[PDB]
RNA sequence: ACCAUCUAGUACUGGUUCCUGCCGAAGUUUCCCUCAGGAUAGCAG
RNA sequence: AGAACUGGCGAUGCGGGAUGCCGAACGUAGAGUUAAGGUGCCGGAAUACACGCUCAAGACAAAAGGUGUUAG
RNA sequence: CGUGGAGGUCAGUGACGAAGCCUAGACCGUAAGGUCGGGUCGAACGGCCUCUAGUGCAGAUCUUGGUGGUAGUAGCAGCGAAACCACAGCCAAGGCGGGAAUCAGCAUACCGAAGCAGAAUUCGGUAA
RNA sequence: GGCAGCCGCGAAGCUACAUCCGCUGGAUUAUGGCUGAACCCUCUAAGUCAGAUCCAUGCUAGAACGCGGUGAUUUCUUUGCUCCACACAAUAUAGAUGGAUACGAAUAAGGCGUCCUUGUGGCGUCGCUGAACCAUAGCAGGCUAGCAACGGUGCACUUGGCGGAAAGGCCUUGGGUGCUUGCUGGCGAAUUGCAAUGUCAUUUUGCGUGGGGAUAAAUCAUUUGUAUACGACUUAGA
C-alpha cells in the first residue's frame, strides 16, 4: 500500500479541501484559478492521434472519458489574504451585496424550521452610502498580497434533490491586487462562463472524494495531467456538434445518465476518469504549469460519441433506429 | 527593574542569552525575546546542523522528539533544558517569556535590551567561524524566512522616520539647553554636581 | 478402598505477638579420617 | 588457577560521585567553620583573576602517520 | 505500659448513668498507653502494695465468620456467577524493573585511473 | 403454477482477468576549476563556480489540550440577551508600590554638530557603562491670597493622519476646565500616645437602577442514498 496515501481514514465533506493554488502570476490578466463543478456518469470518445512516432499515429484512437456537470460560476464575494510569520491569514470577508435561497441554505440543516434569518441586516449595512463595506475594499487594497474570490454554484440548476449551495475559495491569477479586488467587485453576482478560464486542450487536475464501497473509499484524491478535450456548452443544444458525425445529437445517454446525472447545464470533457462517482462535486485547477510534452501541448479533435444506455449492457442508440427490423407493433403504432 | 525586559536576539550567544533568561525567570523577571531569527551559536553550520539534525532522529516513537522547525521553539527548547519543567516553579516560570520572529507590535514601540555578556561578537573570538542559525532553520525546514525578512524590512522603515523626528526634536532641545546655559540656575546646578 | 485407635510418630519449609535504655561480637581455631556430632582457640559478660 | 598475607563489611547511617570509591561513623535542638565534591541553569556557590593550549573533540587506543597547531 | 483472675487498702466510682463503642475536641508521657468533654448505652467497675497466667499479632498458600472490584459479565426482553485480585505498566539506558468511553486488526548511479580506438571490461571513494 | 427447480438474455451488487494518471526548484558532499598565502606551487587556509545527501513543490490527515474572518444574538427568566453609565458585594493574584525611558548597521568602528568643491569626504568631539534620562516638594498630598507668562500638565470634546505582524495603539487642530513647587504669603496637621504593609493596583464573578441595540439558532422527528458492518455522513419539508 501507499505510504503517502495513509491513513485511509475518509474525508470530513462531499468537497475536496484545495490547499495549492498554481503560485501567482503578477503579469497575467485577472482570471480564476480554478473551477467547480459537478461529476455525472461517463462515455467514451475517439479522436485521431496526432502524436508523432506513436504506434497509432495520424490513426483514430478511441480514448475514455469523463463528463463532469458544471453549472454557471456566480460570484458572491471575495476574500484577501495577508503574508504571516504565522502563514497565510484571511484579513476580511465580504459578500456581493445580495445572496440567494441556496447560498443561504448553505448556513441552515433545518431551514424549513428556522426563521430564515440568514444574510440580512448585512445587506442592511450595505443598503445605504457603503461607508464600512466599502472601506471593507480600500483596507484590502491597503495590506492584501493574494486575494481569493468566492463563489457558489447553481445546484439548483443541477438535477439534484439537495438544493443547497456549494461554495468555495479561487485564487485570482492576476497580479496587482488592487485590480484583484477591483475586478472583483465588478464582478459581484456576475455569471462566470468556462470559456472565461479553462480552455480546450488544457491539461487541468481533478481534486475529489474517492467512491464509498459501503474503511475502504470515501477520503480525497488529487489527479493530475488531464487534457480537455472540447468544452461542453449543455444550455445550448446538439452538443455533438463536432466536424465529424453530422447527425447532431445530444450528450445525455439514452433514458438520461445512468443512476444520476441529467446533464441541464455546461458540461466538460476531460480526459480519462475523475476521482469519485457521480453526485459528487468536484474542483478544477489549471494542474500549476503546463507540461510541454505532446501529449500535454498537441491538440486534438473529437468524432465518435458513445450514446447507448447502460441500464442493462447496452444496444438501441436513439429512438428511432427501433423500426424496419421489428415489423408491427400494434402495442405502439 | 522594568516590569518586562523585551531583549534583542541580534548578534547574540544562543547558550548565555538562554542561561541568562532561565536565570532571571526563576528569580521571577518577565523576560520577552525578539529578533531570535538573528540569533547566532558557535561553531560552523556544518557543526550545528549535524549537532541538531542527530536530535531530531535520537528517539524518545513521536510521543517524545518532535521536530519542531521554527527557530524560536528551537530556542525555546534550548532554554527549556535549562529550567526545571514538569513542576509548578519551573512551567510557572516559563510563562513569563515568549519568543518571537523579529519584533511585532506593540513591542516595536519600546526599548529593547541586550545582554553585553552574551554578545556573539564580544565573547567569540574573532576570526572564528559561527554559525546565524537562520540559514539552519531554513535548511532543516523552516519556510518564514523570507516573510520574515520582509516583513521586517518595513519594521526598518518608519521607524527610521520616526528616529529622524526625535533627531530634531533632540537637536532642539540641545539648542535650547546651549542658549539655557549660563544662567543662575544652571550655574548652582553645575556647582552643587549636577 | 474405606472407617476409629496406637499416632499430637519418623527434622526439613512457613510463622514466632508490648515498649524504652545499656553492653555488644563472630564468622575462625582446637581435639576424632571431614559433611553428623564436642571437648573448645578467639570474640562478648 | 589455586595460593601463604595485610586494611574494610557481615550488624552501617549521612554528604559527595545523575546510580552502584572519597569524606565522615550517628541522642533531640539553636548558633559558626569545614572534609569530600562544587561555584553558566536544573543546583545552594564568583559567566572570579593570571600564563598557553584546542576546531573535533572533553568532563580499553598510544604500534604508527598528519603540508593539523605551539615550544626546546 | 497493658489484658484475665486472686490477697489487703482507698469506710474508692456508679440509675443524678459504670462497662463497651465513635470523635477533624483537648491534655500528659518521646514508649508500651493514660486522662478528660461530647453522640448511644443500660448494670456493675477503677487506682494503689502484692500474688498469679490459657497475658499483647500483619503475616504463618493460618483457623471461624463477614464484606468489596470482578458485575449487572458469561449466564437464563431474562435472571445473575465464577476465576483472579498488594499495587504497578507509554519507552530512551544503565543501576533484575522523553490523558475522556466504546466500537475495527493479533538495491541504481556519480567521480578518478587502465594501451579505456568503439563496443566492452576492471579497479580506489560516495552511497543500501 | 399456487408448491419445487431447469435451458437462452441480462442487470444489482459483491467485486479484477478492464482503463488513465503517477512533479519541478534550491543548499550540500564525493569530484572537476578560479583567485591566493602558509614557503615557485597549490580547488583551501580567507571565498567562489559547476556539481547525487537534506529541504522545498505536490499529495494525505489536521493540535480533536492550535489560529483568522464571517450569517444571526431569547418581546419576556417578570431588560429575557447584549454594549455602556453608577453601584454594592464576593473573588484571588507565580506577586506595581514613579516611567518596557522604541532606529538601523560595524565591532580591526559607529554616532553627534557643521561644511559642502555631497563623498567609503573634511573639520570639533562621545564612549571606557543606566553609577544615567524623564520626573520627583503640597493632610498619600487640602483651602486660600499676591507676582511673571499664557509656557507645562490631570481630564470631557472636536479637524485630520499614521499603525493589519499579535494593527486595539501613536498622535494632531482648537478652544473648555483644575493645578502649576516658576516666584512671594495666610490657613489645619497633634491622640495612631515610641512602630506594628496601618488598608490607595486590577483578575474574575454575583446582586440594584437608567441609555441604547437586535430579536435568532441547534437536536429529535420526518427522511434521504453520493454514504452504508453498527455509529457516522449527505439531504427535503411549517
Amino acid at each position: 500500500g501507499h505510504l503517502g496515501f495513509l491513513p485511509r481514514k475518509r474525508a470530513a465533506s462531499i468537497r475536496a479541501r484545495v490547499k495549492a493554488f498554481p503560485k501567482d502570476d503578477r503579469s497575467k490578466p485577472v482570471a480564476l484559478t480554478s473551477f467547480l463543478g459537478y461529476k455525472a456518469g461517463m462515455t467514451t470518445i475517439v479522436r485521431d492521434l496526432d502524436r508523432p512516432g506513436s504506434k497509432f499515429h495520424k490513426r483514430e484512437v478511441v480514448e475514455a472519458v469523463t463528463v463532469v456537470d458544471t453549472p454557471p460560476v456566480v460570484v458572491v464575494g471575495v476574500v484577501g489574504y495577508v503574508e504571516t510569520p504565522r502563514g497565510l491569514r484571511s484579513l476580511t470577508t465580504v459578500w456581493a451585496e445580495h445572496l440567494s435561497d441556496e447560498v443561504k441554505r448553505r448556513f441552515y440543516k433545518n431551514w424549513y424550521k428556522s426563521k430564515k434569518k440568514a444574510f440580512t441586516k448585512y445587506s442592511a449595512k450595505y443598503a445605504q452610502d457603503g461607508a464600512g463595506i466599502e472601506r471593507e475594499l480600500a483596507r484590502i487594497k491597503k495590506y492584501a498580497s493574494v486575494v481569493r474570490v468566492l463563489v457558489h454554484t447553481q445546484i439548483r440548476k443541477t438535477p439534484l434533490a439537495q438544493k443547497k449551495a456549494h461554495l468555495a475559495e479561487i485564487q485570482l491569477n492576476g497580479g496587482s491586487i488592487s485590480e484583484k479586488v477591483d475586478w472583483a467587485r465588478e464582478h459581484f453576482e456576475k455569471t462566470v462562463a468556462v470559456d472565461s478560464v479553462f480552455e480546450q486542450n488544457e491539461m487541468i487536475d481533478a481534486i475529489a472524494v474517492t467512491k464509498g464501497h459501503g474503511q475502504r473509499g470515501y477520503h480525497s484524491r488529487t489527479s493530475i495531467n488531464h487534457k480537455i478535450y472540447r468544452v461542453g456548452k449543455g444550455d445550448d443544444e446538439a452538443n455533438g456538434a463536432t466536424s465529424f458525425d453530422r447527425t447532431k445529437k445530444t450528450i445525455t445517454p439514452m433514458g438520461g445518465f445512468v443512476h444520476y446525472g441529467e446533464i441541464k447545464n455546461d458540461f466538460i470533457m476531460v480526459k480519462g476518469c475523475i476521482p469519485g462517482n457521480r453526485k459528487r462535486i468536484v474542483t478544477l485547477r489549471k494542474s500549476l504549469y503546463t507540461n510541454t510534452s505532446r501529449k500535454a501541448l498537441e491538440e486534438v479533435s473529437l468524432k465518435w460519441i458513445d450514446t447507448a444506455s447502460k441500464f442493462g449492457k447496452g444496444r438501441f442508440q436513439t429512438p428511432a433506429e427501433k423500426h424496419a427490423f421489428m415489423g408491427t407493433l400494434k402495442k405502439d403504432l | 527593574v522594568e516590569p518586562v525586559v523585551v531583549i534583542d536576539g541580534k548578534g547574540h550567544l544562543v547558550g548565555r542569552l538562554a542561561s541568562v533568561v532561565a536565570k532571571q525567570l526563576l528569580n521571577g523577571q518577565k523576560i520577552v525575546v525578539v529578533r531570535a531569527e538573528e540569533l547566532n551559536i558557535s561553531g560552523e553550520f556544518f557543526r550545528n546542523k549535524l549537532k541538531y539534525h542527530d536530535f531530531l532522529r535520537k528517539a524518545t516513537k513521536t510521543r517524545g522528539p518532535f521536530h519542531f522547525r521554527a527557530p524560536s521553539r528551537i530556542f525555546y527548547k534550548a532554554l527549556r533544558g535549562m529550567v526545571s519543567h514538569k513542576t509548578a516553579r519551573g512551567k510557572a516560570a516559563l510563562e513569563r517569556l515568549k519568543v518571537f520572529e523579529g519584533i511585532p507590535p506593540p513591542y516595536d514601540k519600546k526599548k529593547r535590551v541586550v545582554v553585553p555578556q552574551a554578545l556573539r561578537v564580544l565573547r567569540l573570538k574573532p576570526g572564528r567561524k559561527y554559525t546565524t542559525l537562520g540559514k539552519l532553520s531554513t535548511s532543516v525546514g523552516w519556510k518564514y524566512e523570507d516573510v520574515v525578512a520582509k516583513l521586517e524590512a518595513k519594521r526598518k522603515v518608519s521607524s527610521a522616520e520616526y528616529y529622524a523626528k526625535k533627531r530634531a526634536f533632540t537637536k532642539k532641545v540641545a539648542s535650547a539647553n546651549a542658549t539655557a546655559a549660563e544662567s543662575d540656575v544652571a550655574k548652582q546646578l553645575a556647582a552643587l554636581g549636577y
